This record gives C-alpha cells, structure tokens and sequence, in this order.
C-alpha cells in the first residue's frame, strides 16, 4: 500500500525560569520509531521500534545534533511570536511543527508537508507544489517573507522530495517485518439489550494495522448511520488498534442488520451478522 | 532522517 | 486561546478476562494545550504504577496521549480514569466497561 514518513515537534514555554519543554517524535505509518524529550536524562534522540536500533551511531550523533538545533528554532520562535502578538511574560505558550513526505504503492513520491502552528492555530504552510506559502494572519506572512528571502520552500522541497523519500524507503526495508506486514482485524460482535423492546448491537475490530479502517452497518442491505455510533481508532498499546461501531435495533429485528469491514489487510470486506 | 536545512526561525 | 476539552476512552489491550494479566488504557485526544493530567484507578484510589506515550499531535493540532498499566480483571475490582484539565472545572472520571 502507500507509506509515510512523518515528523512532529511540541515546544511549550516555562514562564518563570529555563528553556521550553521540547518533545520530537518520528513515525513510519503509523509506528513511532523516535523520540527526544528535553526533560529526559540522555538528552540523545533515542530509538522507539527494534528496527532502527540496526542504525550505527553516527545516525544518533546526527540525528541528535538536527534535534537540538530543531528545539533552538522553537525556542527561539517562542520569543518572536511574543512580540508579534503583543503578548505578555506571564503566560505559557506552543508552538507545533510537523513535516513528511507520503508515497505510493511504488513507493516512490506522491506528496510532502510542512506545517506549523502557534497555540494551536494555523500559522504558515507549504503549499502541495513545495514553491509557497499560506500564512494565515499578518504575522505569518511576516515569515513568509522572511522564508522566501531565505528561500527555505526550494530547501524544503529537495528534502522532501528527495532525502525523505530515500530515507522512507530505507526504513521499510529493514523494519519490513513489521513495517510491511498487515495485520488484519480480528472482528466480533456484541449484543446488549437496554429494555423489553431496544437492543444494541456493537461490531469490533481488534488488533489491526495500519490504523486506517472503515467500519459501518447496514439494514436489509441498504447503508443505515442514524441510531449509530462509532468511536475514535485507538491504539491498543501493543502497536495495533482497535474500533467499533454499533447500532441500535428493536429487540428480535438483529437479523436484518449487518456489519461490513473494509482494511488493506483484507483481500475482501468482510461481513458479519448476528447469530 | 531528519531534515538539516530549510528549518528555520519564524 | 484556544481551549479543547479532551475526548476519553478507557478499554482494556485484550479482551477481559479474569486472571490474566491485561493492560488498563486510556486514550485522552482532541485537547489543546498540552497540560494534562490523568491518572488511572483501582477501587476509586489511584494506580502508581502508570507509563504513558510521548506527546503526539493531530492534523488538527490537536494533542492526544495513551496512558497505561499492567492489571488483572475481576468480577469485584472497579476501574476508571480520572482526568483533569483547564477546560474541566472538576475532574473528569469515566468507568472502565469491559464491553466498550
């Protein structure tokens, strides 16, 4: 199927005394394979999936030093956008960039990202062809200028395009695996009943992966979402995830009522009934 | 691997 | 400021089954900022044997976090997440059911 390589850095100011909390963190898909933390003891960006671990320890050093050089920027953005919104010292603030590149099933590059955002707003992003910028207040587009003179987007857009690609690639060839397997979802179903007349009729998908998925009903083979709810995909901590959705149905009408999965896991969707 | 260049200051 | 209220899910890693050594989750998402405060309990009193995922964010910008521990159903023994945040004026606390 088509991957991704993404990056996410928090920064968040301490009024009061020292330098801003600051926590990075890569994933591959959707597993995480990095992370540095300001307030950790080895202050070394630091392995989270077995498969990085094959990485020689210049990648740590370098790795390392773009980290810390990435917390500096922030640190130093927090000062700026203090001023630029005529904000006081009293008050914690955050700033969030994320940057990546997706490909498709022939991995090779399909679209790249970088994004930022000032207490949790839009601030300024590269546009899909990697040339410009949308800022989105008079502040931001201070720094778009700023960035063009410095021609950052043509930076960007070779990284992108280029180095991010290159190294995705790498990685799903020595963490292929886990990286390249997919894990179906296991998939049951719940009945409860409320009253004499109401049951609820709740569909699971347990321990798949990648986290994409989609789960939804059906009566008497037509599409039904009113009395439904579905929940948020969340991660079962093991590096798969889980989902359900359920319905509500008159008692003795469970029959009529079907649960339809679709997963890249799956080489059909799948379909249950209650029994 | 993380980007070096095209990081910048706002 | 932006303030969001976060979502909460608590569900087991398995499925609940007495005597067996499980993983008590529970997923915070959709809250800015980034201060949380959650903690897992056991009969009410809280958990200290508790782990949790590096800060992540949505495209959204919203944060989420998994909070976690080791623990073992039973028929008797209740749990639940207590959460606490700005935009929460008392605490959040939201049961552990084992059929959601």
């Amino acid at each position: 199927g088509s991957h991704s390589m993404r990056y996410f850095f928090t920064s968040v100011s301490r009024p009061g005394r020292g330098e801003p909390r600051f926590i990075a963190v890569g994933y591959v898909d959707d597993t995480q394979f990095v992370r540095f933390d300001s307030d950790a003891a080895s202050q070394r960006m630091e392995p989270r999936a077995p498969w990085i671990e094959q990485e020689g320890p210049e990648y740590w050093d370098g790795e390392t030093r773009k980290v810390k050089a990435h917390s500096q920027t922030h640190r130093v953005d927090l000062g700026t956008l203090r001023g630029y919104y005529n904000q006081s010292e009293a008050g914690s603030h955050t700033v969030q960039r994320m940057y990546g590149c997706d490909v498709g099933s022939d991995w090779r590059f399909l679209r790249g990202y970088h994004q930022y955002a000032y207490d949790g707003k839009d601030y300024i992003a590269l546009k899909e062809d990697l040339r410009s910028w949308t800022a989105a207040d008079m502040a931001a587009q201070t720094t778009k200028h700023k960035w063009e003179a410095a021609h950052v987007a043509e930076q960007l857009r070779a990284y992108l395009e280029g180095t991010c690609v290159e190294w995705l690639r790498r990685y799903l060839e020595n963490g292929k695996e886990t990286l390249q397997r997919t894990d179906a979802p296991k998939t049951h179903m719940t009945h409860h009943a409320v009253s004499d007349h109401e049951a609820t009729l709740r569909c699971w998908a347990l321990s798949f992966y990648p986290a994409e998925i989609t789960l939804t009903w059906q009566r008497d083979g037509e599409d039904q979402t009113q009395d439904t709810e579905l929940v948020e995909t969340r991660p079962a901590g093991d590096g798969t995830f889980q989902k359900w959705v359920a319905v509500v149905v008159p008692s003795g009408q469970e029959q009529r009522y079907t649960c339809h999965v679709q997963h890249e896991g799956l080489p059909k969707p799948l379909t249950l009934r209650w029994e | 691997e993380l980007a070096g260049l095209g990081i910048n200051t706002v | 400021m932006i303030q969001r209220t976060p979502k909460i899910q608590v569900y087991s890693r398995h499925p609940a089954e007495n005597g067996k050594s499980n993983f008590l989750n529970c997923y915070v998402s959709g809250f800015h900022p980034s201060d949380i405060e959650v903690d897992l309990l056991k009969n009410g009193e809280r958990i200290e044997k508790v782990e949790h995922s590096d800060l992540s964010f949505s495209k959204d910008w919203s944060f989420y976090l998994l909070y976690y521990t080791e623990f073992t159903p039973t028929e008797k023994d209740e749990y639940a997440c207590r959460v606490n945040h700005v935009t929460l004026s008392q605490p959040k606390i939201v049961k552990w059911d084992r059929d959601m």
